């Protein structure tokens, strides 16, 4: 079969790896850079820490976004079934458009939710705006996951 | 000087690609035939070795990040130097993840017969072990660095007040989700891959 | 010969780029402006919801990337023309690397605008107008990619 | 008497002398270098200035004789400015360092 | 065949010896950035 | 300084004109050299006279 | 060392500076200073 | 924060430990309740100062000896942190001490114009601003023979770029000009060092802490020039630093500020310094804003600006302890709560 | 051979480049001059709709890129000459990498002009004068790209 | 063989590169001189139209690229020789990377001269005299490309 | 099946198994020896108990030496690509692991021997941290000695 | 053919371009860096202005050195020229260009340092000219090398 | 095929790199730890002859390179196998890039140790003990290269 | 044996002989000129005594010029590839060693003329160090001449 060559799972497992590595990279930037800002206010008003763990949770959801598409790419890969190069390019693209989506969303959550938590010890009215900017910066990875799911269902 | 080499390699790649494309021979730069004709044992052994290498270079990374600040923060408050070793432990488990995935991958590493050597399954299980070693080593790298950073902040917030370590251990938990998720994905990727036959 | 087997690669990376670079620009525009929002609403709490307009203005860039990437995704085919892959690659780059530019512009304008609008209340209208001039760049990229994507599969053959 | 101040000095003298016996007979080849440079510059200045002024056409014309006048002036000021003042000064200084190093160290 | 000059074996020796040389350049840039705390060695 | 350049313009160009007149092989003897000797000597000797005019005029300065 | 210099320094010069035209110019502008060394000494 | 703890892992965690010894508001209220300098010593002995005045024993204990020893242990802690520093960190520690070297130069060359003895004008010098040729500034009077003999081998040598020596030797009027101009060139050089080689989290919060030093020095030069100076603005503009938040529009109006209102209307256009010149003690306004800028420099973790934010906060702590011990020894308690505590 | 299969690639990346490198110069001219408006109009807010002319002249070069991207887009085909792809790549680069220069010049001149026009109001007519020279650099690239694009499919065969 | 299919590539890259790098040089020469003007006449605004000379002389070396990128554009054909494409690439680079240098020199001399000409009034003549030597660089590049482009189709087959 | 370029990967694996491990051990010796020399100028009686980080860095280089010796006893002229790439993997594993473990022991060791002179309770702390960083070289040695056992089968 | 292929005027066009490109870069550095020193040492000493323009004239001679060799390589280009001709035209172009670049660096650095300190000591004017002569013969040497390479471009070619 | 023509290239690079990178390592070990000798023997020159041990232990690394370079040089041949060239490349790199690390460690430890040994004379024994662990790195590289070079031409065809 | 692309290496050897020696001479002239024009403001009598580093820099460019002329007069269309390789080696041997000699002459000349105004006895030491720095380029001249003497020796 000229449409299903034997090197096609290379681009599917590359889609798995780009969906997992870059999304957990974004999740790790988003949890580490924000945990810096949460622990920075550890002494000055310690009672605002357990309320401020939201940019850590919203960063950890970005790894679930990559986990779902990595499971759904790895479920379409078998050495006995035929696997087109179209399918491999499509899995490469759907991992690649969720990995950098969650990477950018994790950079945005990490840069927002430590400055916000670090200024939140002065003004207690910041929290609604902080959560709102975190929602706007966390739907960035949801957009990429939507594109990845539509692209996975299209390419198979 | 490194930017000069990054520009020079880019210029040589563009000149070689446009020379190969203009002369009607542009299909000679053939990445698919490169994937078909290189040995699957390269990809398999390279994936195993980079799995156990890049898990350890993230584990050891996090160990010095939350070790040097633990020892610095323990000078005035030496009552952290044993309780807070769980931040070393959380960034050390990402190496045992890569180790127990590298051994499970090396169980799928036998001698394939030369008549069916570049077959469908043998090449599949080279590609799968390569990228499932990469996605575990890189995930444990990034998880070890993130747990080291969030343990280095915890080692100083512990020495500030004792009730803060319980509150900032949760960030280390959410940071150590990542290596376990890479542990899951690298086992799902090489789940249907057979041995070399 | 005219619809080769490697032809959906260009359409696939064009569908990828319209999310990658657009979400990178939108993330810059949300992050750098949210730093200014969280830095100026310490002593100005009542301006907390007037200052979200840079962040919303940067989220519309990612919506622009989302629309063009979905509309490219619903034209990828297995037996696809190489012309169609080239057009989808061009339409993906035209949204991505222009939404990155508009996100850089909104991220650099919006934090200075929310830092000056907390000090001067009449600077808010000027901030909104400069952000419209900054968002229209990504709007131009979306216009180019929607006029371009409509030409993929018009007179394709073989 | 310090044996360390004599033995180390004689080791340095031996290394320096055995180095310089090779290093100066190759450093006297600047007598060929600057001679080649002077001869070739005086050749390619003649060939650019007055080899252009020599022509058997328009013999006795005013333009063809002002050509020779201007090219002789351009040749002579370039010979005096370069090939005498700013070339023989370099030859002078190189024959000077051949005395200061290659001759006043034996 | 892949090529006659850039064969299947040369081109995957130059990937192994590029990965190893990348790790070497990174590690030598780590050891090159190693400086001594001179203030804890002087009298002052 | 024009009198020095003019005296050398007398001497050097007079010797060059004499070597073109007598068909000396360092000036005529090559293929790239001019063919007619005295035709070049007639226009070098007039330049020698021009530099002699410059030498006499700047010799009374 | 300035008693063997009196010949060898102009001669090692001349090996590098070898031309009867430039050499006669340099000899002439030196002999101009040698013949006028009484007017230039009290100056 | 990924490459910080290679050379700066132990350095930060000890400085973060030194931060926890900053006295809180309750530890200041417990000091304002004291009746004797001995009771204040015993109250400080329960903090992280513990037994620093142990070699005094209640008889020679004055309010200046407390300021001596409490700052001396600050200086020894700074030297311990500096001895473990290497590379860009050690250079950053040296650039902090250059500003104290400038003050010791300007304090050493005024003790020779007044012909005060060299052994007693050096015990008033600052211990962190020590260079090896500091006592040898008592050899000449004019600026050129003190630069070209002593101050060439010092690291203060690139800072003598605009000090024009017109062969007038020294009065007290131009040593302050040389001091302000050296501090101007130093603030320029150390801002360019922070912008150039210091990493990004410790860059933005150190440029603000250093631009505040420039703005405070600009306001102090432009306000002390009313009473004890009659200078031209073209010569006054060489004393104002150009790195701060206040330079491009407001130091011009501080240069041609001939009256107090020329300063006040110039500082009314800047947003965070307006209201300083209206009510209250201005020096307390600058020290309060310094501590509010040093407080939110500890809240960023992997930063070498924590050393600056620690030592300026610990200097303010020594100033607050000195003010309290001055209040409880001279029996004036009307302004004992004039300390500054953000920790 | 004369109209190969890879021939629309250069036309697609010339349609894409004429908005990418144009909008990322227009974004520099918007951002670098908008941080000069938001930092100046905190004290002179009556000059807000007068200092916004650098942002408008930075938005004009993005329209210069948009016109050339549309005109290169509507001349793309599956079977077009490789000469047409080379000409469209040349037009796209001529607009993009010269509108990038015009945007850099507008961005560097505009914030220097609006920070200086509030100290001296007679510098606004000098800012407009320098900014017209900075803005005509993209109009020159538009002229070159339109003269290329008029030559694209004139005497093409095969 | 003498006129290949890929031959208009070098001509199109030359036609683009003729105006691209001159726009970069003119942008640098306009940007630094505009910063110098806008920082030198907030105190003396009488020198506003006097100090406009570096911006004009930086804008001329973009017209130098606009000339050759039209003269190369009107010699681009589908079936053109590879010699023509090579000369058009050489002409585009000869104007572009020389007008870029001329724009660097004009941009440095321009603000260095207008920040100092507010102090000394007769530094303006020296500024013009140095900017003429900085603008004849782009003029030399124009001469080189106009001599190339008069040979790109002279005796081609 | 057994090409002519197949002992390149085994020879370069035997090379890298001692090269990267000695780079890591050299960083762990030098950076933690600077801390020993800086610490023991004011409190010199801690000299021979602070010597543990350079000993652990030496154990790392012994772990790399073991893999290099055990790879170079399985090299031949006519070995397969299977043996070649499995020796390459056995080299890369212990190379990256010894390099990482030596970097970690070097950065933890000088901070530990500096905190041990100020607080005596940090000696047990630095030893318990350095034992976690020591066994990372063991974690690469396990994969190296497992890939060695599958060399010729 | 074989001695004279089709891609042979490529090296000749690059040698005709580089000879003016790198000498224009060198002359531009020598003009700008040494004109900063002219414009800085004229606000106090304006009477030495027409004599401090020596390092910009000596730098503009480097551009004339590039122009001469670019004209001479331009008038030796042909379609059916030898590959040896293109090789040593590239050699002549590089010999003028990358040596006139170095001559321009030396003229710029020396002329800046010389007109900066010649306003202080008037006896340094005869010194900086004597150093700039040694800095300008560096480009004169590359001129000689390229004029000797250009005399062999079509000499014994077949 | 087993003995190609390009096979002595890897052997010559292995003969070169064994002395090149050990000379780099020994040069850093001599340089960095000789700066410390020249800085700390201007005050206490009586201990000049005992601070020389970092320089000597650095120069042992160059002898480690020299031995392997001679033993690889006397096994080169025109018609050697490609296996022999690969083993000689590996034995050259195993001494060179490991003695480079050993020389880095000897230079850093020696410069940190001879500066601290003049303030505390008891630190000298600790400096010698750390430098032994720094020099056995190059010794281990020597062992690996000798075990390769014994295997180089054993059963070659 | 004598291919068509053979004079490319000879043209690069003719270029690189003058290019890198001119770069070295330009570094030496620039560093020494900054030294002279900063040390002869106060001491103008020793101006013409300090021009010796600039002369030592210019002799490096003369060394490059001689090798480039001798390589230029041995080029040809139908020459061997051995001749082109020897001419490339002879160009690089003089060029990248005259570059180093120019670096050394510039650094030594700057450091020597900035300190020779303070100590008048340092001039005969500066001349002695610059002799060792100029012999570094004389060595590359000797290697280039011995290579170019064998570029056409036994050539078919």
């Amino acid at each position: 079969n000229i449409y299903a060559p034997l090197y096609a799972p290379f681009f599917g497992f590359a889609g798995c790896a780009a969906a997992m590595v870059l999304s957990c990279l974004g999740a790790a930037i988003g949890t580490a850079k924000s945990g810096i800002g949460i622990a920075g206010i550890g002494t000055f008003k310690p009672e605002l820490i357990m309320k401020s763990l939201i940019p850590v949770v919203m960063s950890g959801i970005l790894a679930i976004y990559g986990l779902v598409v990595a499971v759904l790419i790895a479920g379409n890969l078998s050495p006995t079934e035929d696997y087109t190069l179209f399918n491999g390019f499509m899995h490469l693209s759907c991992g690649l458009c969720v990995g950098f989506a969650c990477l950018s969303s994790g950079y945005a959550i990490g840069m927002v939710g430590d400055v916000g938590v670090r200024k939140y010890m002065h003004q207690p009215r910041l929290f609604v705006g902080i959560v709102l900017i975190l929602i706007f910066s966390e739907v960035l990875g949801l957009y990429g996951m939507i594109v990845a799911l539509i692209l996975n269902t299209r390419g198979s | 000087f490194s930017h000069f080499l990054y520009y020079l390699v880019l210029i040589v790649v563009i000149v070689y690609g446009l020379y190969k494309l203009f002369t009607g021979h542009g299909s000679d730069i053939n990445f698919g035939k490169f994937l078909l004709r290189t040995s699957p044992y390269m990809w398999a052994n390279l994936g195993i070795a980079l799995c156990v290498g890049l898990s350890v270079v993230g584990a050891a990374w996090g160990i010095f990040i939350t070790g040097s600040s633990m020892i610095g923060a323990g000078v005035r408050a030496p009552r952290i130097t044993t309780k807070n070793l769980i931040s070393i432990i959380f960034c050390e488990v990402v190496a045992i993840y890569g180790l127990i995935i590298a051994i499970v991958f090396s169980s799928k590493l036998t001698v394939a017969t030369a008549e069916n050597m570049y077959s469908k399954s043998n090449l599949y299980t080279g590609y799968s072990l390569f990228w499932a070693g990469i996605t575990v080593g890189a995930s444990n790298l990034i998880c070890g660095i993130a747990v080291g950073i969030t343990g280095a902040t915890a080692a100083i917030s512990d020495a500030a007040d004792s009730a803060l370590f319980v509150k900032i251990l949760v960030i280390e938990i959410f940071g150590s989700i990542l290596g376990l998720l890479g542990l899951i994905v690298g086992l799902l990727m090489a789940g249907k891959a057979s041995e070399f036959q | 010969e005219l619809c080769p087997v490697y032809a959906p690669f260009f359409g696939a990376i064009g569908c990828a780029s319209a999310i990658i670079f657009t979400s990178l620009g939108a993330a810059y525009g949300t992050a750098k402006s949210g730093v200014g929002i969280c830095a100026t609403c310490v002593l100005r709490p009542d301006l907390l919801f007037k200052n979200i307009v840079p962040v919303i203005m940067a989220g519309i860039i990612a919506i622009y990337g989302l629309v063009v990437s979905v509309l490219v995704c619903y034209s990828l085919g297995q037996k696809q023309a190489l012309y169609t892959g080239f057009i989808q690659l061009g339409a993906g780059l035209s949204v991505g690397l222009s939404g990155l530019a508009a996100g850089f512009a909104i991220g650099i304008v919006g934090d200075a605008g929310v830092r000056g609008s907390s000090q001067q209340p009449r600077l808010f209208v000027g901030m909104i107008l400069i952000l419209i001039f900054a968002e229209v760049l990504g709007l131009y990229g979306l216009i180019v990619a929607l006029l371009l994507n409509s030409r993929a599969t018009q007179d394709v053959v073989c | 008497f310090n044996f360390g101040d004599v033995m180390i000095h004689q080791v340095i003298h031996t290394i320096e002398f055995c180095l310089n016996c090779i290093s100066h007979t190759a450093s006297y080849l600047r007598l060929w270098a600057l001679s080649l440079a002077h001869a070739q510059l005086s050749s390619v200045l003649w060939d650019m200035t007055i080899s252009n002024a020599f022509s058997s056409k328009n013999s006795g014309s005013p333009l063809a004789v002002m050509k020779v006048v201007f090219l002789f002036a351009m040749w002579f000021v370039l010979t005096v400015c370069i090939l005498v003042f700013m070339e023989g000064t370099s030859a002078m200084l190189h024959a000077l360092r051949l005395h200061w190093v290659e001759a006043m160290s034996k | 065949i892949l090529s006659s000059i850039w064969t299947e074996g040369l081109l995957m020796c130059l990937i192994v010896s590029a990965l190893l040389l990348f790790i070497l350049i990174v590690a030598l840039s780590w050891i090159s950035n190693l400086d001594i705390t001179y203030g804890a060695l002087e009298k002052s | 300084c024009c009198t020095v350049l003019s005296a050398f313009g007398v001497v050097i160009l007079s010797v060059i004109a004499h070597l073109f007149n007598t068909n000396h092989e360092s000036f005529v003897g090559s293929i790239n050299d001019p063919e007619d000797g005295p035709a070049v000597a007639h226009t070098v000797y007039l330049a020698a006279l021009v530099y002699l005019v410059f030498f006499v005029f700047c010799g009374f300065q | 060392a300035g008693l063997a210099t009196v010949v060898t320094f102009p001669f090692m010069f001349a090996i590098m500076f070898g031309d009867m035209g430039h050499g006669f110019i340099l000899f002439l502008m030196a002999l101009f200073l040698v013949l006028n060394e009484r007017k230039f000494g009290a100056m | 924060g990924v490459y910080f703890n290679i050379d700066n892992g132990f350095i930060e965690g000890v400085v973060r430990g030194y931060r926890n010894g900053l006295l809180s508001n309750n530890q200041y209220i417990n000091l304002t309740q004291c009746d004797t300098l001995e009771d204040l010593k015993l109250q400080l002995s329960s903090t992280d100062y513990g037994n620093f005045l142990s070699s005094v024993s209640s008889e020679s204990l004055t309010t200046s000896l407390i300021q001596e020893y409490a700052s001396s242990k600050l200086y020894h802690e700074f030297n311990y942190i500096r001895d473990q520093s290497s590379g860009s960190t050690r250079k950053f520690m040296d650039y902090i001490t250059y500003g104290y070297m400038i003050d010791n130069v300007a304090l050493m060359i005024t003790g020779t114009i007044h012909d005060r003895d060299k052994g007693e004008i050096l015990q008033r010098c600052h211990p962190l601003g020590w260079f090896d040729t500091l006592p040898t500034l008592s050899v000449a009077t004019d600026l050129e023979s003190l630069y070209e003999t002593v101050l060439v081998d010092t690291p203060l040598a690139p800072y003598f770029k605009n000090c024009f020596d017109t062969a007038e030797e020294l009065d007290d009027m131009n040593i302050e000009i040389i001091r302000n101009k050296l501090y101007k060139a130093y603030l320029e050089d150390f801002y360019n060092f922070v912008t150039e080689e210091i990493p990004e989290p410790a860059k933005e919060c150190m440029q603000t802490l250093l631009g505040f030093e420039a703005d405070r020095r600009s306001i102090n030069i432009a306000l002390n020039s009313l009473q004890s100076s009659d200078i031209d603005p073209d010569l006054k503009s060489d004393l104002l630093p150009n790195i701060g938040k206040l330079y491009p529009l407001a130091t011009f109006h501080l240069a041609q500020a001939q009256d107090f209102e020329g300063v006040r209307a110039a500082l009314a256009n800047v947003y965070e310094y307006r209201g300083f010149l209206e009510t209250g003690n201005l020096e307390d306004h600058f020290y309060q804003l310094e501590m509010e800028l040093c407080r939110d420099a500890f809240t960023q973790q992997f930063a070498i600006s924590t050393v600056w934010a620690w030592m300026k906060s610990k200097e303010q702590e020594v100033r607050n302890i000195t003010w309290i011990a001055e209040c409880i020894a001279q029996n004036q308690r009307e302004r004992i709560n004039n300390y500054i505590s953000v920790y």
